RNA sequence: GGCUGGACUCGUACUUCGGUACUGGAGAAACAGCC
């Protein structure tokens, strides 16, 4: 029920270029926005937890704004490593909206 | 400490029911949420469902119902695919929430299902 | 019904926190009610907030 | 991270007025430790 649509498909940027990504929850989420990036062949990782809060073993560049039901990933100084599809994760197991994914973001540094 | 092994990932024809298993070492808690997600080749990722260790709580997306069961056993988690079709062939991660805030801290490398 | 199922689920919760033991020393329970509390309250934020998604507004 | 509880300072109640029990009472979400 709960859809997280992802509004940047692709965004290329010059290296020290700020990337801002946008996710728009069908729903009223609140707390319950997390943030993932995962790099070819291998599993996702976490970048942000309940929305503004940055994980543990994550470089500080990473932010996040709650917004109502606009949230928004920027990345300040980017670098190469960044390059990579970042994904946002919403809602609960138990909510009576599932939880659910956005469609991803491809990042490409040039 | 906390890690996450799933394996069953196999190529096989429609209609042929599938059992993928995630063995799940190091947690230190009584319950948490294990979370089945999906990825087909190319393509994004797809939350197929969750469970709750300890209890019998299972729970799945719109389009998942009825066609996956996540089982839990002392040590295994296993998730199955009744009829298994061309769509449904993807990459099959299992994921960890330790905190029950809805985050996945912990996945496990994947495996790889075909269908054809 | 879902909301059926996430009851169960809170209740599941709330059972994984079991009483402390009540003998003891006066403010030996003290301190392991003080720690019961914090679990509780976890227990409590999470499934309100499970709770506000099926009632809420 | 998981577990543990100790000296005090008070607040109540009932005291043969010295004492006791009490944490849906407080300092204490402190402090001190163990795995």
């Amino acid at each position: 029920e709960l859809v997280m649509t992802q509004t940047p498909s692709s965004v290329s940027e010059p290296v020290g270029g700020t990337v801002t990504i946008k996710c728009q929850a069908s729903q009223s989420i609140s707390s319950w926005l997390s943030w993932y990036q995962q790099k070819p062949g291998q599993p996702p990782k976490l970048l942000i937890y309940d929305a503004s809060n940055l994980a543990s073993g994550v470089p500080s560049r990473f932010m996040g704004s709650g917004s109502g039901t606009e949230y928004t990933l920027t990345i300040s100084g980017v670098q190469r490593e960044d390059a990579a599809t970042y994904y946002c994760l919403g809602g609960y197991p138990a909510a009576s909206y599932r939880t659910a994914f956005g469609g991803g973001t491809e990042l490409e540094i040039i | 400490q906390e890690q996450l092994v799933e394996s069953g990932g196999r190529l096989v024809t429609p209609g042929t029911a599938l059992t993928l298993t995630c063995k799940v070492s190091g947690f230190s808690l009584s319950g948490f949420w294990l979370n089945w997600v999906r990825q087909a080749p190319g393509k994004g990722l797809e939350w197929v469902g969750a469970i709750y260790r300890g209890s019998g709580s299972e729970w799945y997306a719109s389009w998942a119902k009825g066609r996956f069961t996540i089982s839990d056993t002392s040590t295994t988690v296993t998730l199955k695919l009744t009829s298994p079709t061309t769509e449904d062939t993807a990459t099959y991660f299992c994921a960890a929430d330790t905190t029950d805030n809805g985050y996945f801290t912990i996945w496990g490398p994947g495996t790889l299902v075909t269908v054809s | 019904e879902d909301l059926l199922k996430a009851v169960r689920l809170i209740k599941f919760l709330y059972q994984s926190n079991p009483p402390p033991n009540p003998e003891g020393t006066r403010q030996a329970r003290r301190n392991r009610r003080r720690r019961w509390r914090e679990r509780q309250r976890q227990i409590h934020s999470i499934s309100e907030r499970i709770l506000s998604t099926y009632l809420g507004r």
